[PDB]
Formats: C-alpha cells, structure tokens, sequence
C-alpha cells in the first residue's frame, strides 16, 4: 500500500488546485484548511475555499462574517507564505452569477423577485454549482498560486461532479418558458398549473424567466467543470474509517479514473492506531480474571480491547479499499484527542497529513 | 426521567427527525417494530423520494403501495410506504380537480417533476396530506387501519417548514377543497395524536440542530415527543477515574498492580501506550458528556440507543427495537 505524500504535492507549485472530496462528516473542511495552512508554511500564497467550517474554526480563520470573498488569515511572522480563507455564501454567489451575465440593472429586478429568493436559490445542487462558480471566480482573478477547494457535504460524494450539470439541465428545461412565460400537451400542463398553483407565485415565476432571460445554465456548468481538467489540478479523497464513507470514496476514485482526472490519493481519517502491543484475546481474559478477584486495571484493559477491535475493523475496511484500488496512495490520519477548531489543532492535523 | 411518558402511547403519528446521518431511517424502522409488537399494524413512511426504507431493508426500490416489509414480535406487522411525489400529484389532480387526463399528459413530458420542484409548498401539501390520509384511514368496522404511523421525516434543518401547513398552502390556488383538507392537517399535527422525535449523536452540530429545531417547533405549538440519543458508547471508567484520566492522570502504580493480579507484565513503551489509550478514551467521553449536558436544559424525555458493532442489518433493527422496548417504548 503506497503512502500518500501530501507534503511533496503541497510544496510543488505546478499543483495549482487541490480539491477535497468525499461524503459529508469525514473531515473534508478541516483537511482542506490544514492542507492550505501547511502550504502557506512551505512558502506558498494560498486561498482556501471553505464551505461549512464549524463556528470556532471559521473564527480561528477570521471568516465567521457574511463576506463571499477571501481574507488574509494572520499567521506567525516566521510563516514564509500567505494563507487566505473564505466561507462560501451560496445565495451571494448566485447573485454574483446573475449580475455577471444579466448586468447590474437587470439584476436589481431578478434579486428582488420572490420566486428567485425563495425557490431558485435553494434548488438541489445549488451548493455544488455555487462552489464551482466561486472556484471559477478565484481562478479568473489570478491572485493565488494555490487554491484549496472544500466541497459541500452529501451522502453522495459524486454530487460535487454531477449536481452542477444536473441543476444546469433543469434550469435550461423547455418547461420554464413554455409552461410559465397554446399547445395541446403544453396547454393541458399549463391549464393544470394555473388551476393548482397560486396566481402570485406563477406571476413571480414568469417574471423570473422573463427577467433572467437565460442552454445557458448547463453551458456555464460545463465550462466551469472544464477548469477541473486544467493541468495542475489534484483531487484528494477524504474518508472516515466507516463503511459508508469508504464506499463513497471508491465511487469517487472510479469516476476520476474513468474521466482520466488526477487523483493524489485517499486520506483515511479518524483512525485508532494501537499504542500498546497487548493482544485483544489476552486483554479480554486479563480483564475477565480481575472481575472474579481495585477495578481500574480491568476497565483500562477493556478500553484497550475495545480500541483494538476498532483498529481491526479499520484495517479490514482499508485492505478492502486497497485490494480494489492497489494504485491509490493512502495516508491514515488518527483521531486527535481535541477538536480541530483552532490554528494549533490545524497544524497538528497537517503534521498527520504530511507524514 | 422516563424516556417514554404514557401520553406517547396514545400517539398515532410519530415523526422522526434529526440532523443528516444521525439515525432517522434506522430509528424510525426500529420504532415501527417496537410499536407493531403484539399483533399491531404500523406504517413506516418516507417522504423525500430517497428510497431509504428499500436501502435499509436491502431490497429493490419500493413502488407507491403500502406493503408488508417486516414481521414484528407476536404477530405484529410493519408496512412500508415510500411516497412517490409524482404519483401523489396526479392522485391529487384527479381527486380534487378531476384533471387525471391533464396529469397523465404532464407525466409524459416531465411536467409533474417540474411543478413539484418549482413549488415546494405543493410538495409539502401533498406529503403532509398523504401522511394525514394514512393516519385517519378506517376499515369496514370504522376502526383505524393502522395502530400507528411512523414517519422517517425530513432533517432538523427542514422539519419546521415541512410541518408549516399555512406557509405551504400560501402559494397555492385560492378556494377549492385543498383549503378544507389543510385545516384537518393542522388539527392533526397540533394535537395529542402527534409527536415529533429528534434523533441526535453526542456531537456538537447534531445537538445544536436538536435544540434549534425544538425551539422552532415549540414556537409553532407542534408536539415534541422524545430526544433519542443514538450510538452511545461505554465509558468503561468510574466518574472520578474518568475525570482524572481526561487530565492525563492515570495511576500507573494502581494499573501496574492490577496487571500483576491478571498475570500480565508489560514493557515501559507498551505500558505508556496503554495509559495514553485510556487518557484518549476519557477525553472523548468527557467531551461527549459536556455536549450531552446542553440537552439537560430541555424538560423533554430522552431515550438512549447503543452502537451496533458491524453494519446495521435486519438483526440490528430488532436489537434497537428491543432496546427501545426496555426503556418503556410501547
Ligand atoms: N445505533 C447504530 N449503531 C451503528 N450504526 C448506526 C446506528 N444507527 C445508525 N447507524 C448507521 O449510521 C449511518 C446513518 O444512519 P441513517 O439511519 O441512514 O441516518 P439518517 O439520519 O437517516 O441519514 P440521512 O439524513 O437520511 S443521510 C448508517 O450507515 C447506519 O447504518
Ligand atoms: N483527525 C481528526 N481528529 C479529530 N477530530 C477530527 C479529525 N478530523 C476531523 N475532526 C473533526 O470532525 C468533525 C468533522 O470535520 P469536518 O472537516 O468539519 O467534516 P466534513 O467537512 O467532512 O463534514 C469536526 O468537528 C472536526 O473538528
Ligand atoms: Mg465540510
Ligand atoms: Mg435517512
């Protein structure tokens, strides 16, 4: 099993974009932030596009605000590079997209539309589409040698690669103009919508189609996705030591391989390495004899045995991934005895990531 | 103190919410099994089109039909209903507007999918309307078809809006029979016949979302049932020993002594390793207890479910159902 060398990938300035993928709740945001921090410590001018940092982490980075733009993260004077961070504002990115293509005058009408504000901006795939759009904004401004991209949480790891295109095709549906903004079939559908939906809502929906005046959305999603194919892009798949997260990582590795997209490797996060070499069978028996004979030493032995069983499941999970993907470099990150919610804890995480 | 007050046994509609990945689907299925035991008939409902029941029982996708999915203890039955929002919209068009023709034409051009996507209020009206239909349905003997309905519900971030019948109805066509039905939905939801259960993990975000959801729902005068703490782990340490070990203090002498009695002698590098393993465990339990303490402020009954070692399978659902029954769930 090949060891993933995140340190060498971060230190090499031919790698311009690092995308942190996988299911939600595996450590993607903290991995992205820790990678970006270490790259700054190696001398790089880095921006990290975070999606959903926990309150404390967002504050540790100075990004707890409503801004939708990078800001410098103040670091120790010894740090030779620069770290910049932001948290994605999904709604504000939709506004910026609307204005870029519709213009500032027309955008005043679209942004004021109740259908846009309540429905259009909260559709399935908006978080993935806006993350891709924001990545596209960061790349066009050519202000950073490295962009570290965090991806939105989902039960499905492929939503990052599929949800923007899917949302684009839905936005470009013929049904928008023909059913809201005559025929026998379109007329029957139109009559049914007028009969069931509220007049106010249909007027707002029709005004959005007329105002927007967009295969616009799919073409945008396609062009932005093409940036992920530029030379210097690296994908990092993050997974917890759980079966659901690993399965999701494998679906993502397959896709990257099919699409000939460069994969750095897998970050197998929250592991429980054994610190004591005592066998499980031995520990269980040693605790069992003490019960029938202080009491602290038996609980201590029970902790160890429980950790060893946990380590055993993690080893067999990883070996199944590794067996199926012998080509994929891997790095095991232990579960740290503190929350990864400050710069000091990001540094300890990055030490694990870069060994 | 009790995790299941008696008033919860008179509830016909159980809504199981909680943050994403906390255990809603698993727990809703375990709850349905618990309520079906003793010759009862319970309906397990899912409303998001995600086919989570089929996935949980490891079967192909379920059609829009109430079908027997499990046998409960002593001749009980659990039926499954994976609501198909498209078929529900056509059903609604046909029953309330006699637009079955227009509806079948719409399905052929993807217009039902469009309409339910672009009008979230219509989606909730169809979903909550179908939920109400299964609850109030009667047999030939004017007795309820189901003893209870368990809804594997939307998550904590969406549960209050999903149950906001007034806001859902707001952007629908004025007049007709849809407004008379919605009054019945509100009455059912704001009654002793309904209870919203909130699944949580002993983690910061699932607990914050639980507290925030309870506050939105209480403001809406919606009935709260229980907070269900999923995937509990053993502390395996006494409160004083645990509090000490969370600070790095473990009594090596006392540990070395107890290891001699058990016929185990450990090298210095392995003994030190064994101690930091217990410090790391103690630190996790302590942090989990600090998080759990935030729920103590709620004068809400609490249930606790253990962690299933291997992948949650059919046998696991029965273990969790059994764990619920032991806590008074009936
Ligand atoms: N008590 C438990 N012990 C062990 N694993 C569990 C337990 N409860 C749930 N799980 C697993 O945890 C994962 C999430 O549980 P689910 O029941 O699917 O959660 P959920 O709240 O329905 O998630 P979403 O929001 O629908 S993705 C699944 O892999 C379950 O099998
Ligand atoms: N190796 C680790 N050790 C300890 N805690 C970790 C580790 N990696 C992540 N965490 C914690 O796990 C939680 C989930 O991490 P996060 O990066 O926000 O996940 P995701 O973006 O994948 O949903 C956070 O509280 C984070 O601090
Ligand atoms: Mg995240
Ligand atoms: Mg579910």
């Amino acid at each position: 099993p090949k060891t993933l060398d995140m340190g060498a990938i971060l230190a090499d300035t031919s790698n311009r974009v690092v995308v942190c993928c996988g299911a939600g709740g595996v450590g993607k945001t903290t991995t992205a932030a820790a990678l970006a921090l270490r790259a700054a410590e190696y001398g790089r001018t880095v921006v990290v596009l975070t999606i959903d940092p926990a309150k404390r982490l967002a504050q540790a980075l100075g990004i707890n605000d409503l801004g939708n733009t990078p800001q410098r993260v103040p670091l120790a004077p010894e740090v030779p590079g620069e770290l910049h961070a932001m948290m994605l504002d999904m709604r504000r990115t939709f506004d910026e997209m609307v204005m870029q293509y519709s213009g500032p005058e027309r955008a005043q009408s679209i942004l004021d539309n109740q259908f846009y504000q309540t429905v259009a901006t909260s559709l399935a795939g908006t978080q993935e589409y806006m993350a891709m759009e924001k990545l596209g904004q960061l790349l066009s401004q050519d202000r950073w040698d490295l962009i570290v991209v965090d991806t939105p949480p989902s039960r499905n790891a492929l939503d990052f690669l599929d949800a923007p295109k899917r949302l684009g095709s839905f936005m470009d549906s013929r049904l928008w103009r023909l059913l809201l903004a005559i025929t026998g079939v379109m007329g029957l559908a139109m009559k049914a919508l007028s009969t069931v939906l509220g007049s106010q809502m249909l007027a707002d929906a029709a005004a959005f189609v007329q105002s927007l005046d967009a295969g616009g959305f799919r073409e945008k999603a396609d062009r932005t996705y093409a940036l992920l194919k530029r030379r210097g892009t690296q994908f990092v798949v993050v997974s917890a030591a759980e079966p659901d997260a690993l399965r999701e990582a494998s679906f993502f590795v397959d896709r990257l391989s099919q699409e000939s997209m460069p994969l750095a490797g897998l970050v197998f996060n929250r592991t429980h390495p054994m610190l004591c070499a005592l066998p499980i069978e031995r520990a269980i028996d040693a605790a069992e004899t003490l019960d029938a004979e202080t009491s602290l030493a038996a609980a201590v032995l029970r902790i160890h045995a429980e950790r060893g069983q946990t380590a055993k499941r993690e080893i067999r999970l990883l070996s199944r991934f590794t067996g199926a993907n012998p080509t994929v470099p891997v790095v095991g990150v232990p579960s740290l005895p503190f929350d990864v919610s400050d710069l000091e804890a990001l540094r300890a995480l990055a030490d694990q990531l870069t060994t | 103190s009790v995790g299941w007050p008696s008033r919860l046994s008179g509830v016909r509609l159980h809504l199981v919410t909680g943050k994403g990945g906390t255990g809603k689907s698993t727990i809703a299925a375990a709850l349905a099994l618990t309520l079906a035991a003793g010759g009862r008939k319970v309906l397990l409902v899912e409303v998001e089109g995600r086919q989570g029941i089929a996935q949980l029982f490891d079967v192909p996708p379920l059609p829009y039909q109430e079908l027997k999915i499990a046998t409960a203890e002593r001749g009980g039955q659990v039926n499954a209903l994976a609501i198909d929002i498209e078929a529900a919209f056509l059903e609604y068009l046909d029953m309330f507007y006699n637009l079955g023709i227009a509806g079948r034409a719409m399905r052929r051009i993807g217009a039902v999918e469009f309409a339910t996507t672009i009008a979230p209020g219509l989606r909730d009206v169809l979903l909550t309307g179908k939920i109400k239909e299964t609850v109030v349905r009667l047999d030939k003997n004017k007795l309820p078809v189901y003893d209870a309905i368990v809804v594997d519900a939307p998550p904590t971030g969406r549960i209050a809006r999903f149950l906001d019948v007034t806001k859902a109805v707001s952007d629908l066509a004025k007049g007709g029979p849809v407004h008379a039905q919605s009054e019945g939905v509100v009455k059912l939801l704001h009654s002793n016949q309904t209870a919203i259960h909130l699944v949580t993990l002993l983690e910061a975000l699932p607990v914050q979302e639980t507290l925030e959801a309870i506050e939105e729902l209480a403001q809406m005068e919606l009935p709260i049932g229980s907070v269900i703490v999923n995937r509990n782990i053993p502390a395996h340490l006494e409160p004083q020993d645990l509090a000490k070990a969370a600070e790095g203090e473990v009594d090596a002498d006392s540990v070395r002594a107890g290891l001699l009695t058990a016929g185990v002698k450990l090298p210095d590098a392995d003994f030190a390793g064994l101690l930091t393993e217990t410090i790391q465990h103690a630190t996790r339990i302590t942090a989990r207890a600090e998080i759990a303490q935030q729920l103590d402020a709620l004068q809400v009954p609490r249930l606790e479910l253990p962690t299933v070692s291997d992948g949650v399978d059919l046998g696991s659902l029965y273990e969790l159902s059994e764990s619920l029954a032991q806590q008074g769930v009936r």
